[PDB]
């Protein structure tokens, strides 16, 4: 769980691999509030922050 | 044959703007490898630059805008993120360890070559690090932190009284236009695609503003251009530019995102036409500070300014690369030029030749005899 | 060929279509084959008043339809009309629509105190800038050497040699080439100016007390379980190289980590491509 | 202790012999226990005419058979006497001889002109000797030289580094012990010398066109094959090269197989001793 | 500090006498390698010697006794076994390929070196090819073909009035006292073992002929002498001989044979005994010319001349054997130095001191003030 500091304090962006499957080696980007809540995409994570950032030109595979 | 300065420093190529961020410093650093390897390293003086000061850095940006970079990380970045959103520090410019460490070397490359020029003991001075021309005074903007594009000019008018400014770069030059949007003695001419694309500045009508109207040149661009069509526009509008505006130090600015296939740009130039500007410009015998900028697929990167660094020395090299730490890097090829694609070039002869003429007669107000 | 105004049934502006047929029935009724041009609002600013879109939507119409004749030029042939010959009939298109699918041929800049920069003065011809050039520069290569290719040449061979006979002090081909890395050639490069291009002078640096000198990059000079570790990393954090060394590399410096990475990009191993 | 002469039976000098023990028996008959003394005849010229050796032999004989009492001297008392004081009576010893066994403590140089050397007359002041010093020798090494032992010991550190990576362009430390040897070394020396001391052009020398130098003595040089011939044909007709070539290595120069043959001596795999 | 040469042709360690055979050339080889290890080759003029050709071999050789050997071959072998046996080339004398190239090799160090004496641009030379001293005018013997030492003694009375030498092999040197037996100019002396022993010649009464008279010194010897005896024996004698002859030009044959453990030898000297001589001899400061000779435990036979070397350039070496292509022949120590066996000494006082003494009535025979 890194920093994401592009987000406000305290937001973190987690990086899993995938180990099996179709897509064994492929990633998945998981983003955690403050609190500790998971969010996993980005409409999801612009729903909840709503006006208090702008995600327009956020890259969330990235966080930047 | 002239006298080319060159300048690096080993820790450029290290510093990363993040996971899934187009500008990669290390392009930098595959240059300079490519350089030592087709032996052109040899034939140039090669300096590491020292770092520049928040002192002079501040001879052009906000004392509390460098205040804030020197004293931003990524540590405390939740703390200081009031300061952030006003500063435009994020989505596409993010924080970095070393970021500020980045700027002091671009920065430091850009005017130490300056003084060099203004020292008279170079002809040309090469800082491929440099170029970062969408910074403004009080906040960052496309990737740019630092203006080292502006900061060096400023060096440079304390013994030049005119200035030219050129920009390849696909993108506007909106920072080095806007720093010297109202003065007369810096003259700065861009070249760049323009609807639906960044900064959203430099049109035909933008000509500059009080004793900086009519020294603020513009050509926009569709899709697609050619070196044909870039060569057969860039030749008549510069040589009336030196006709006219008769400058006695040339800042040439060779982004390399103006070349085809790149991941942000949509050009269509070869690393031949890209350097036949550089070639073009050279030729008018004046000092000369090559800046890079943009380009965002590296290996083309890597290429373009390896080769245009040749053109300063006006040494051949062959089309074989050779071989070096990243010369896997390099396609199935290992070849140094590039080919244009099937893309279709949207500027027409038409729609070059209208622009064209109204340049001609922007250009034509400036007084002459 | 031509273009035409249609009846507008709404008491809105003509609809605008392109001609392909005329057909005459056998009651001597005319009706027209007609591919429709859109207005800007109905593909569904840069639009001009009177842009048009050429659209693959075909319509056939009674010829009473039919109010009036128009031109819908090309785009250089409309920035070309004369103000006098600029008209209520003359329209133009520059793109095609596809009305099925929606598809398509494929900021601001301030003045004042706080944008543009104080303007730098000429300096007089008694003034000095005052610029102190060894804390702006380090010199690293002088390019004007009492020396020639060929010698450099050479020596670069020989700190290639010494380097390979270095490490195997503490796999051949392996080695060499180890020691034929860039690193080792800057390192050669600086050995040269540093000893005033005075060959013999440089050599003695190269080999200090009758022993050689090994330079590694981050690639040669990491453990093998080092290099393990980055693997794991990468393929579990992707290219999150802050991550990476916190929690997996954390005794590493970020800026190593990156040289490290992008050598190993290049590694024979490493087969990401297909 | 004393010596004594006893009867001669075959009318001949008289026998000498030392007396261990003298005995008498109950009827008043004396006998004695003698050690025999050998003249140089019976022991079986440096031998003296009075030369007696001291024997092993043991014999008993009756008192009658002394005939008179003698003196056998050191070698050094013998010597010693004085011309008057020489007497019959004196003898000497210098040896002991075994009588069983035949032991005792543990060619001509010629005159004339086909045998001396006619001697070279002293040249005159203004005489010159007339002799070509080029016709005789040729310079490898001047011991006077403007380098130091440091340089030398790392221009040889610098000619051994060569050698690994010009072996590495077609083991790393059998690269480097191979490029270690003798020959590369000498060769370096060599280099040098030809190149009058000057250390950069000497390193020209080593790598003439970019390209490295290799010094391979037969034991590196021969193939695997010609190796395994030559343990073949000692084994079977040890040391004997002319035969070893002939049957074995014919293709190969003697004087090459033996410059082989010692090298080859202190192979590793090679165990002879236990 | 005394200027050394030496002398030294790579081919002669190849040179082969025969299976079987004790005397092996191939010791020089050792030697020369172990002066490069030992850092001695650098400190002194190291020459090649072209070959000598019959014309300076009959100087003293027969016409035809030279020819003989010119021509001689293995091939040739059983055609000229007429002229075999006049000449005594078999038993303990092969035949052998290359045989006449390694005698010119061994005579051209010798003369080289004498000429470089007499040209007085020099003052030791060493050639451990050479001191091949039982040869005869008219036959080989003893291992030696060609008398080198004779034909270095020749070429060095043409500036030297008289000419010591000195022979501290274990065999007498027959060969140059025969050469010399005649003449006053050429003092040889010699110390050996002597009964049952070769070449049977060189005894107490060996005392020369004509003018040669009182000219060739002579120590004879039994078994298992020590260093204390021999250096004892040695300086004295050699003190009275420069004492009376008063030579201009020395020439030691350094004949390693008289070390304990040789094969063919039955001293008990070790390196520092026998060098003890050469140090003795050099420090009477005259034109010295160092020549090799017998010895057949050829790992002590590089010992020994390396030391001896060193002691011509009065530099010291360490025990420790510096590595060598042929490092791995010594033994499991792998030092210089031998230590004397437990050997008994068979040269008792009283008989070395009665031999003293009538050598010193000998030299004393000789001229004086
Ligand atoms: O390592 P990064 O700096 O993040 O860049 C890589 C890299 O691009 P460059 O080689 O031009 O640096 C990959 O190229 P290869 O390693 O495959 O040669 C590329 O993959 P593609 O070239 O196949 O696109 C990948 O892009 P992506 O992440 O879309 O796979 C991209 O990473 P970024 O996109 O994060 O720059
Ligand atoms: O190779 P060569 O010139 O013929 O000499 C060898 C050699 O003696 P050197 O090493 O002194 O030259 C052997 O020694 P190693 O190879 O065993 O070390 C020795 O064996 P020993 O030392 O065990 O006697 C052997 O002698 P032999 O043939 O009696 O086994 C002897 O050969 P030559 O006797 O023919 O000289
Ligand atoms: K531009
Ligand atoms: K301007
Ligand atoms: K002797
Ligand atoms: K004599
Ligand atoms: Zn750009
Ligand atoms: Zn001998």
């Amino acid at each position: 769980r890194m920093d994401c500091p592009a987000l406000p304090p305290g937001w973190k962006k987690e990086e899993v691999i995938r180990k099996s499957g179709l897509s064994a080696g492929k990633s998945d980007v998981y983003y955690f509030s403050p609190s500790g809540k998971k969010f996993r995409s980005k409409p999801q994570l612009a729903r909840y922050l709503g006006n208090t950032v702008d995600l327009s030109s956020f890259d969330f595979r990235t966080g930047k | 044959r002239r006298k080319v300065c060159y300048y690096y420093d080993g820790d450029v190529g290290n510093y990363y703007y993040g996971q899934g961020h187009p500008m990669k410093p290390h392009r930098i650093r595959m240059t300079h490898n490519l350089l030592l390897n087709y032996g052109l390293y040899r034939k140039m003086e090669i300096y590491r630059p020292h770092k520049a000061n928040a002192e002079e850095m501040t001879k052009y940006h906000s004392d509390d805008y460098i205040k804030f970079l020197r004293s931003i990380r990524p540590d405390n970045m939740s703390e200081y993120s009031k300061q952030m959103q006003r500063f435009n520090v994020g989505e596409d410019c993010p924080v970095f360890d070393g970021l500020f460490e980045f700027c002091q070397l671009s920065t430091g490359g850009s005017v130490a070559s300056a003084v060099k020029l203004n020292k008279q003991q170079t002809d040309i001075a090469v800082n491929w690090a440099g170029g970062l021309h969408h910074a403004k005074k009080s906040e960052a903007s496309g990737f740019c932190y630092v203006n080292d594009i502006v900061l060096a000019i400023l060096e440079l008018l304390k013994y030049h009284q005119r200035v030219l400014y050129i920009d390849i770069d696909i993108h506007h030059g909106d920072g080095v236009e806007e720093a010297f949007y109202t003065t007369d003695r810096v003259m700065t001419v861009s070249f760049h695609k323009y609807g639906e694309y960044f900064p959203g500045t430099g049109d035909l009508r933008d000509i500059g503003a009080g004793k900086g109207k009519y020294y603020a040149v513009n050509y926009p661009l569709r899709d697609g251009i050619d070196d044909e069509s870039y060569e057969a526009i860039f030749k008549p509008v510069m040589s009336k530019v030196m006709e006219m505006f008769q400058p006695s130090a040339v800042v040439l600015q060779c982004g390399s995102d103006s070349l085809s296939g790149d991941r942000l740009g949509c050009f269509n130039l070869t690393i031949k036409g890209h350097a036949k500007c550089v070639e073009f410009v050279k030729s008018f015998n004046l000092p000369m500070l090559m800046l890079g900028g943009g380009g965002y697929t590296i290996r083309n990167v890597a290429r373009c300014w390896t080769y245009e660094t040749a053109v300063a020395l006006d040494t051949e090299i062959p089309n074989e690369l050779p071989y070096n730490d990243y010369f896997e890097y390099f396609g199935p090829d290992f070849k140094l030029h590039i080919s244009p694609s099937n893309m279709t070039n949207q500027n027409t002869n038409e729609y070059l030749e209208k622009i064209k003429q109204r340049l001609f007669e922007n250009l034509r107000m400036l007084p002459h005899a | 060929g031509d273009y035409v105004y249609f009846e507008n049934s709404s008491s809105n502006p003509y609809l605008i279509r392109r001609i392909e047929e005329l057909n005459k029935t056998a009651n001597g009724n005319v009706e027209a084959k007609v591919v429709c041009f859109y207005r800007r609002r109905d593909i569904s600013h840069q639009l001009r008043h009177r842009e048009l879109f050429l659209s693959r939507q075909l319509e056939s119409l009674p010829a009473t339809h039919i109010r009036g004749k128009c031109s819908v030029t090309l785009l250089n042939e409309t920035e070309s009309l004369k103000s006098y010959l600029e008209r209520e009939d003359f329209f133009f298109y520059s793109l095609v629509y596809d009305p099925q699918q929606k598809t398509l041929a494929d900021g601001e800049i301030r003045v004042g105190n706080r944008y543009q920069a104080d303007i730098t003065d000429l300096l007089k011809e008694g003034e000095e800038d005052g610029r102190d050039q060894s804390r702006l520069e380090t010199q690293v290569w002088e390019a004007h050497n009492p020396l020639t290719d060929k010698q450099i040449d050479q020596f670069l061979v020989v700190a290639r040699s010494v380097g390979t006979f270095a490490r195997a002090l503490d796999s051949l081909h392996m080695s060499a080439a180890a020691a034929s890395r860039d690193i080792t050639l800057f390192h050669a490069m600086d050995t040269l100016h540093k000893n005033i291009y005075d060959i013999s002078k440089a050599i003695s640096a190269l080999v200090p007390q009758g022993g050689p000198v090994l330079c590694r990059d981050e690639m040669e000079e990491w453990s093998a379980s080092e290099a393990n570790l980055f693997e794991e990393a990468l393929e579990k954090y992707g290219k999150d190289f802050t991550d990476i060394q916190q929690d997996f590399l954390p005794w590493k410096s970020l800026t190593s980590i990156i040289e490290y990475y992008y050598m190993w990009k290049t590694t024979d191993r490493y087969v990401q491509q297909k």
